[PDB]
């Protein structure tokens, strides 16, 4: 249990792998983006 | 603790005494050398640790055993003119090849009975 | 899906604060807090007890600036109280119950910090869940490889951690107390050989100012000091706040070169280069040579010109000269913690990893060693 | 407003250098490929060869 | 003065557009180039030893 | 300077641009 | 010993002293302040004198606009700088600079230029055959006695301390702070308008001067003092003025020198001399700060006033640890132990191979002395 006890085990690279990509997909096409607007405010 | 405690009374019974006992023995024998060969110029030392101090002795003995003239101790009674003085005896002793570790000026003037021990040592066995 | 996550980098100089799943950070701020010092005297102007932040910036004639975080160290937890305030109300205006938060803090670190931390996001912000990441790691994921030694330099502590395949080796983490606020002081000092004379708070400002515009890292440093020495084409000349027009000329390239010889400090420490060569060797011997080729950097620090040609050069003079090494310096270096921040905070199968605020209340402030790392 | 002018003038032109700077080394490799895969076809070849 | 300064920032805005988009097309080709030249090292390593 | 040149840029397009849009959208709904 | 002694000539901020090696006093202690004439001149057949330097500037000071070459530790001015050290040659001790070498003090923290600017003017003027430059504290633990402990000294332009360990200096633990003599002068005549007495030309400072020299302390205790100061008129004195008016000195006598223990009364947010020492202490390393506890060595004329030890003691032993030992070594003649650290350096036989020969300076120029001093 004490080598991996921090991370779950069998996930697959290719996630983590297409996620970098479709956040640096946003810079490139210089996407205009605000945040989350709240629950209370609306 | 017990097992450190007899431990620790070994060494600062056996190890402290037959090193404090060899020192003792060594040390009169030395004095009574340098006495020996201090009487040309008419100087002697009372106490090995006390009397090298001031490095005047020190220069007076390699004077006698060189047969030749060192340059003048200077006339002062501060601590660096004390430095001053055991320095210069200890250059003359480097200039003609004499190996000397660990040895420096403020060891012999602060009094370190091993270092003065040595430093008398080595005169005999490499000089004389 | 749900709401988004928040992610905050506090280091030792600088704050930044964004929304997971986004490109770049909202708020980018720096972490000090002022507090007056003079005389009022207009009746009626009102009262302000501290400047936080940006606004301690432009009114810091009149003020003492004071540092929350040294050396890595949350020392004064009342102003970190009041710079975690004035991000979450005045920067991203959200109100931190709706989010979780995600923390960056340094490899080698007290527990007390740890713990306080924990106890302070939970007690008094009332997030519904919180993590704490080494921010190193988080550079590894804004590189995106998967293998290599990573070596983050910001303004409070310097480490390099070796990571292969996933896998981070412990003892093989370096830790360095030599960073920007000692080059910026070093750089005080040795620019009074000139004349100018810095002492009060405000004007480290203006050293850092100064440091940030016109220093680079020499390739040659003895050639460099030949150089200097022989001609006048290596000064710059910078115009202070009241007007005053200075001149460094040789001190540009001795400031940044401290830090490859931190004997100038009189540290008695190694190099950055000889930190990175040390940590690759305390490795493994089969993992060397991707360690090799993939090392990144991280951090403020390494924003010098000519940084990564004397480090490839220093490090290749160490190594053995039958492989090759590779430095890998983003442009964007500056941000890429909080960048790899993003990524982990939206991952499918990160969300399992949040200390629940159920978990907090049944365990004390100590869950955050069983989890995190 | 005149002396942000003068400021802005500058980072433009300053820019404007700049991009086709870059330009150039990108189509320089644009160039480079040629040779470079046209001498790994006959090394192959060279390969096969033994 | 107004007018100039609105007119050369947009320029400002569309040419730094431009430069953002060749400097991601030089990122991809270099992380090609490089993965291309240990292929050829490969390439080489094989015919040696055959 | 070329690094810094595009660190200046990403730091002026990509940073200041999403701070501007919420401060756009956030004072029209206040 | 067959060579000419040198001369030691210590160049402070207030006052300039001189005199010959191997001496335990020097021969000519004068203000260092150069006198130029402001009315309008009569009765022709009477002498003309373009300045007045020195002492004598000090007895003519009605019609005199006086000036200070050196402030802060840096001469400002070179021509009054030129002037002053003819008036020691010639004038004080009577001696022709090209037969003797000479030894100068300066302050650790300066600009490059004022070295190069010393040993040129020193070397093609006067044409001495050899010189040198020293840091006065480095002199001020000469004269002490001892080869290990921390030195503040406090001049009239400029406060530093240094810790040295058997003989090692560490740069980076020598602190620097612009806190002197004559800014405590300038405060005692601002907090002199409360009692209605006002002074403002430049001959008022020297009596200001001496009022700060004769009627101040340092309180033990500053709120308790200033409770018994406000409670009664126990603690005042009476000071003449040149022509006959008699001032109440009164509450302003611990409230002058307290300014060096707490910098926020000037309006700085630097720390005070105490906190300043300790600061240095911690910046060395551990295995040496018990030894610097036990060796502080006041030096420098600022460090004159009484109680002055006890508060330093008392406000270090609050900061420091409890567990070991705090001694303040404070030299009753501590106004001169830097002339006196001087004459000690160039008495040592093995100090005479460090002076920069003439030869020297014509091969290297002026930039040798950054090689060769230090
Ligand atoms: N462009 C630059 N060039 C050189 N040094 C820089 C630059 N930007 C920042 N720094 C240095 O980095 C420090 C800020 O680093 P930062 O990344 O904010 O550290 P952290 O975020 O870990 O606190 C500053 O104090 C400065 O010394
Ligand atoms: N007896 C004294 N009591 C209190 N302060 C004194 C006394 N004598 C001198 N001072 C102060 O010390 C200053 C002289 O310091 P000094 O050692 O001459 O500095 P330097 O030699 O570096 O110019 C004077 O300006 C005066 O304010």
């Amino acid at each position: 249990a004490v080598p991996n006890l921090f991370v779950p085990l069998n996930t697959n690279p290719k996630e983590v792998q297409e996620m970098r990509n479709k956040i640096r997909e946003q810079n490139l096409q210089d996407i205009k983006t605000a945040g989350p607007q709240s629950q209370v405010l609306c | 603790d017990n097992d450190n405690s007899s431990a620790r009374l070994f060494e600062r019974s056996r190890i402290k005494a037959l090193a404090d006992e060899r020192e003792v023995v060594q040390k009169k024998t030395f004095t009574k050398w340098v006495n020996s060969h201090l009487a040309r110029v008419s100087c002697r030392i009372t106490d090995l640790y006390k009397d090298l101090r001031d490095g005047r002795m020190l220069i007076k003995l390699l004077e006698v055993l060189s047969g030749e003239m060192l340059p003048k101790p200077t006339k002062g009674k501060m601590r660096i003119h004390c430095l001053e003085n055991v320095d210069k005896a200890l250059q003359f002793l480097k200039e003609q090849r004499v190996h000397l570790e660990n040895m420096g000026s403020h060891d012999i003037v602060d009094g370190n009975h091993r270092l003065v021990l040595g430093l008398i040592w080595t005169i005999i066995l490499r000089f004389q | 899906d749900d709401i988004a996550a928040l992610v905050v980098d506090n280091g030792s100089g600088m704050c930044k604060a964004g929304f997971a799943g986004d490109d770049a950070p909202r708020a980018v701020f720096p972490s000090i807090v002022g507090r007056p010092r003079h005389q009022g005297v207009m009746v009626g102007m009102g009262q302000k007890d501290s400047y936080v932040g940006d606004e301690a910036q432009s009114k810091r004639g009149i003020l003492t600036l004071k540092y929350p975080i040294e050396h890595g160290i949350v020392t004064n937890w009342d102003d970190m109280e009041k710079i975690w305030h004035h991000t979450f109300y005045n920067e991203l205006r959200v109100a931190p119950e709706e989010h979780p938060v995600l923390l960056t803090e340094a490899p080698l670190n007290p527990k007390a910090n740890r713990e306080k931390m924990t106890q302070i996001m939970f007690e008094t912000f009332n997030t519904p869940a919180m993590y704490v990441a080494i921010q190193a790691v988080l550079s590894l994921y804004a590189s995106g490889r998967t293998t290599g030694i990573v070596m983050d330099s910001g303004d409070g502590v310097t480490h390099t951690v070796p990571i292969y395949e996933g896998y981070a080796l412990p003892h093989a983490i370096l830790r360095l107390d030599l960073a920007g606020r000692d080059l910026t002081d070093y750089l005080m000092k040795i620019l009074t050989e000139r004349g100018y004379s810095f002492t009060t708070t405000a004007e480290r400002e203006i050293v850092r100012d100064i440091k940030e515009k016109l220093c680079y890292v020499a390739l040659d440093f003895e050639q460099e000091m030949a150089t200097a020495a022989s001609s006048s084409s290596l000064e710059k000349s910078y115009e202070l706040p009241d007007g005053q027009v200075i001149t460094i000329g040789n001190e540009r390239f001795r400031c940044p070169e401290a830090l490859f010889q931190p004997s100038f400090l009189g540290m008695e420490s190694c190099g950055i280069h000889e930190t990175t060569f040390n940590s690759i060797m305390k490795c493994d011997v089969d993992i060397r040579k991707d360690l090799y080729a993939n090392t990144v950097l991280s951090g403020g620090t390494t924003m010098y010109p000519g940084i990564a040609d004397r480090m490839q050069k220093e490090i290749t003079a160490l190594a053995p000269s039958t492989m090759k090494i590779k430095i890998i310096a983003p442009p964007e270096r500056k941000y890429s913690v909080w960048i790899g921040g993003s990524i982990l905070a939206s991952l499918s199968t990160f969300q399992q990893m949040w200390i629940s605020k159920q978990e907090y209340d049944e365990s004390g402030p100590s869950i955050v060693h069983r989890k995190c790392f | 407003a005149e002396s942000r002018c003068r400021e802005m003038d500058e980072q433009i032109r300053l820019m404007d250098q700049n991009l086709k700077c870059l330009s150039a080394a990108e189509e320089k490799y644009s160039q480079k490929e040629d040779k470079y895969e046209e001498e790994i076809k006959i090394l192959t070849d060279k390969l096969k060869e033994a | 003065s107004e007018g100039q300064v609105r007119q050369l920032e947009e320029q400002l805005r569309i040419m730094d557009q431009t430069l953002k988009a060749l400097m991601a097309a030089e990122d991809k080709y270099s992380q090609k180039e490089d993965k291309y030249e240990e292929e050829i090292k490969v390439l080489s390593d094989k015919l040696k030893e055959a």
